[PDB]
């Protein structure tokens, strides 16, 4: 090389600092914004440890990390796929899991105790994301892995839709706020799923060396070294999980893990050693913006993020290709 | 001394069964005509394709080698490439280096197919030769033996159209070197003067099989190539450079 | 040599022949079937002129032409924007048209006479895709329109998802049947806009040269005398139209042009001039198969088509897919 | 007769400006190293690109031709294209024609190239030279002076690359005969010696500039290759062929 190391390597840092310090000072502004803004002077005050510590420390970090599993997510399928429409819930593994969620509902008559639901929808999931690897596995191509994928989603959607027609528990708002996703009851309680998310991200985010090589040809990363036979199966695998997780934890959210992703790329965000971390970054601060924005905008009651997330991000989206 | 090894290579109705071998310091040439199926014996024997028959290399098959190992023994160059979009050359390029720290020779390798201007720009925004010199300039980068003790083999298919006169010339010094520093050398060509000057051996193919297979210079015979192509050709000599010219 | 030019029009009229065929006998199995099965001979009677004339026959019409006009526009879209999951609905026109409905509603206060809000509709879908050729005419490349078009969808879904949280007339059944589609309540009184899709409906599956021409290069076209800028904008212009009055029509319908396309060229039918008569003559079917399913399947209500619709169109597609 | 006339053609820093002439039955060649910038000005001739400079074509001003008369009186091969999916040959070919009456045509012009067999593959079945030749025998037809009585230019970027001997051979003899029936024919070549032997006039160009212009025996000249290249070339003429050959 001649000096291009220094100079893209100088504007990456710059960029990833510059998303990590929003993110921080989101994490801050949802610590404290809210019904009573809680200045950081009274942050261990009786009314402290409850809107700081039981109430809005766990809902935020969930937010941070169920944003940034879906614009990582966003990212891998896109450039694994070689389509730039792939999101995350376009392969059935967001349904799933709510196929899994409904099965619990009715299954265990409704008297299960609340993580048994959880834990029902990380294994819809599973469920679907294994029969994905079967489809996998038969050396498909990709162009036609991706169908079989968007047609299993098509499947679940209309098998969660009939098990909704007989459920009796099927309460009216459950089911906007599960399909449009939202944290509003989101405590320490999640702990477990919160953990369960961490590993998988971080591994992810590592991975930059395989993701620049599916850059190129199939063929050329194949001959540069790398096992595609096996990335393939990885990254469905990896990005399965953390949806599964994400729709345990929060239910379906969309426009983040399509996004995202996009903007970035639009920004000259092209590496991926610096891409697979811009999009953790950004996509934790997105949602927890739409956060801040969807639990104190309404006195009346809570908005789904679903609504809000998409009602400012699109805005400024075409403000970003209209012209730059 | 032998590196690559190939018996009853096979495959279709457009690859008949072959058995031929490749030696450690020497260039060898895949002639013949358009159908003879050159791209997909190279393919093969890259390890980007299984089926009918068994090869081996480095005393080991093929069907044996992790995806990750061949890469450092072996450098292979599909025959048409489309350029990855927005990635600059000197990306595309270190992302080809076994060893990232050896910058030096980035330049030299790179400055010897005259891309020292050029690592700086997109790759999907040259000119067809010029694309062609970046893909080739990585591949060596994978296999040079100035950075990479393990390399080996280096497959070919074809990677001398498109590039001017000069260019060819150029890769032509670089190929005689790595063939010199004892590095199998192995590809595709349509030009037969070249092939004569520069090939050591030969293996000219018609129709998937083997014709004939040696010295440059007991393979490209005009009986040999009236069979393959189906034309006479006529051989003269002057000043040393032994030309081959057809009689259409 | 040159019976292979022949060979192939043999296979694609008996192609042809079949679908219409199928269309017809589904045409005369809704005439007939539902809550009382009226046999082909008992046409003429008071109960034939009452079900088998102002009930079955336009509704089944409309069935038809609209069934035709989604799948038709799945096939010209995917293969403009070059990409597989090209859907009608998906920039935003099938949104714009609701957005259209209900700020007719809205502004009218809701003592509009019917037809308006179908006009309204169509209103809806005009200005989106109005937008869209201003996107398209700044010479925008093909990836960077798709984008913004998705975009326009997701700005109007978050609109359309407001307005309906102001609005009185908010009927639960109304909003499933028009976010899901149905001909529920389709009378003669529909005939104009069973009208206003013909030509369109005619004159687009006349165009199969240029598509041909699309599936090559954008270079190897432009030089074989095809005027990129024009038909790309013509194509937005006519898939426009059809998705706004199918929309104001039925409402929103998905699945049709997503999958009637894929599946059609999955069993060899590439060139344009067997598909795109392929594409509406399976179209009209499936979509007609379908109402003969919701709308006699269960005694309690009428279902919505995108129920059964992905019901039984995505398993028997991965029964397809799976093997075949 | 004169077809084509460039003035002042200037295109950024990657084609500085020019201004020739194409006659109506010459066989010019485009010849200079990566990086003159033959694909430039071509594809500007063909239409496919608009900018500084002015071109005339037939009597009229490229900028005043319709996309669809334009290609009537012009074809153009880009220098790379990629196979559509699942496309037969037969139908590929048969939708470049102006008139798909002639089908006793496409027999004639597929056949010469060697395409009878191949009419029913499809175009991403292929091999590297047997895509091209598909390419060549599509654009020919769109252009063939024996179904066409608007056809006058046909450009070609390189079309000669992987092409095996005996097709190269081929193609010279179909460029022969269209350019005897009158009708101008302009591509690049980086095979000097096939510029010496087949075409009429010559364009060298270096740098975006043109260097030589006339004569292909004026114009390859060992001191004007020496500017261009950058490399000595020694002129031989044995039993009458004309060859050109490097000192390296
Ligand atoms: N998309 C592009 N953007 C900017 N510069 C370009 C682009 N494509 C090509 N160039 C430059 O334009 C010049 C001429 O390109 P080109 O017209 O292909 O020359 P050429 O004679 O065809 N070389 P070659 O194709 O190897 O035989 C070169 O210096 C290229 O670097
Ligand atoms: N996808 C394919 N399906 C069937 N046959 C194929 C396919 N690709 C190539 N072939 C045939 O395989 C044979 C050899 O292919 P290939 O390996 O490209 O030969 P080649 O020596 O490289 N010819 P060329 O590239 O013109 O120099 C030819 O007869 C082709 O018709
Ligand atoms: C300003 C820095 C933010 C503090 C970082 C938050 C990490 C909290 C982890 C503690 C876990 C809470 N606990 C023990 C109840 O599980
Ligand atoms: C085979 C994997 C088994 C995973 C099951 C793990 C159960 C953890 C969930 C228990 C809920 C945690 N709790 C009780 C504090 O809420
Ligand atoms: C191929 C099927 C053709 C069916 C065409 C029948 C359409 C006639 C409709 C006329 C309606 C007149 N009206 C409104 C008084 O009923
Ligand atoms: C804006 C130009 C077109 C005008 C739109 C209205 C024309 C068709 C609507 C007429 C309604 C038909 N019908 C049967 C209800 O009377
Ligand atoms: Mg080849
Ligand atoms: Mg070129």
């Amino acid at each position: 090389m001649l000096t291009l190391a220094r100079q893209q390597q100088r504007q990456n840092i710059r960029w990833l600092l510059s998303l990590s310090v929003l993110m921080l000072l989101a994490l801050l502004l949802s610590l404290s914004a809210g019904e009573q803004w809680i200045s950081p002077g009274d942050w261990f005050t009786p009314r402290g440890e409850l809107f700081v510590w039981q109430i809005r420390l766990p809902r935020t970090l969930a937010v941070l990390l169920v944003g940034a599993a879906l614009a990582i997510s966003g990212a891998v399928m896109q450039a694994l796929f070689e389509n730039p429409l792939a999101e995350p819930g376009l392969l059935g593994v967001s349904n799933g899991a709510g196929v899994g969620l409904i099965a619990a509902v009715l299954l265990g008559q409704g008297q299960l105790p609340n993580w048994a639901l959880g834990l029902s929808a990380i294994a819809g999931a599973l469920i679907i994301t294994l029969i994905l690897l079967r489809f996998a596995r038969r050396h498909l191509s990709t162009s036609r892995l991706l169908l079989a994928g968007v047609a299993l989603g098509i499947i679940s959607s209309a098998l969660m839709t009939w098990a909704i027609y007989f459920s009796t528990s099927v309460d009216l708002r459950q089911l906007m706020y599960w399909m449009m996703g939202g944290f509003g009851g989101v405590d320490w309680r999640q702990s477990w799923l919160m953990l369960a998310l961490i590993p998988v991200l971080l591994w992810i985010s590592s991975q930059s060396r395989p993701m620049n090589m599916l850059a190129l040809g199939e063929i050329s990363a194949r001959q540069l070294g790398l096992p595609l036979w096996f990335w393939r199966n990885v990254l469905v695998a990896a990005t399965g999980w953390m949806v599964g997780v994400s729709v345990a934890l929060a239910g379906a959210i969309g426009f983040i893990g399509l996004v995202i992703p996009h903007i970035l790329r639009l920004s000259g965000l092209t590496d991926h050693r610096v891409l697979l971390p811009g999009c953790a970054l950004a996509g934790a601060s997105a949602l927890l913006l739409a956060d801040i924005v969807a639990r104190l905008a309404l006195a009346a009651a809570e908005l789904p993020i679903g609504v809000v997330t998409a009602t400012l991000g699109a805005p400024v989206f075409i403000w970003l290709l209209l012209k730059a | 001394s032998i590196v690559m090894q190939l018996q009853d290579v096979a495959e279709s109705t457009r690859l008949g069964p072959l058995s031929g071998e490749v030696r450690a310091g020497e260039i060898l040439h895949l002639v013949g005509p358009n159908g003879a199926g050159k791209s997909t014996l190279l393919a093969r024997m890259a390890g980007m394709t299984s089926g009918k028959g068994s090869i081996q290399f480095a005393g080991q098959p093929l069907e044996a080698w992790s995806a990750t190992k061949l890469a450092l023994h072996r450098a292979y160059l599909s025959q048409q490439q489309t350029p990855p979009f927005a990635t600059p050359v000197w990306h595309y390029l270190t992302l080809h280096q076994h060893d990232k720290t050896r910058t030096e020779l980035l330049n030299d390798v790179a400055g010897a197919l005259a891309l020292d201007d050029k690592l700086g720009r997109s790759t999907n925004q040259l000119s067809g030769g010029e694309w062609q010199r970046v893909r080739l300039a990585a591949v060596v980068l994978q296999i040079t033996p100035q950075a990479n003790p393990a390399g080996q083999l280096l497959l070919l298919d074809q990677p001398m159209c498109s590039l001017d006169v000069a260019q060819q010339s150029a890769l032509d010094k670089i190929l005689s070197a790595l063939s010199q520093q004892g590095l199998a050398i192995v590809m595709s060509s349509h030009d037969l003067n070249h092939t004569l000057r520069h090939a050591h051996r030969a293996w000219l193919l018609k129709g998937g099989k083997m014709l004939a297979s040696g010295r440059r210079e007991e393979v490209l015979t005009p009986p040999n190539l009236a069979q393959a192509y189906g034309m006479n050709f006529r051989r003269l000599d002057i000043e040393g450079h032994r030309m081959l010219i057809s009689t259409i």
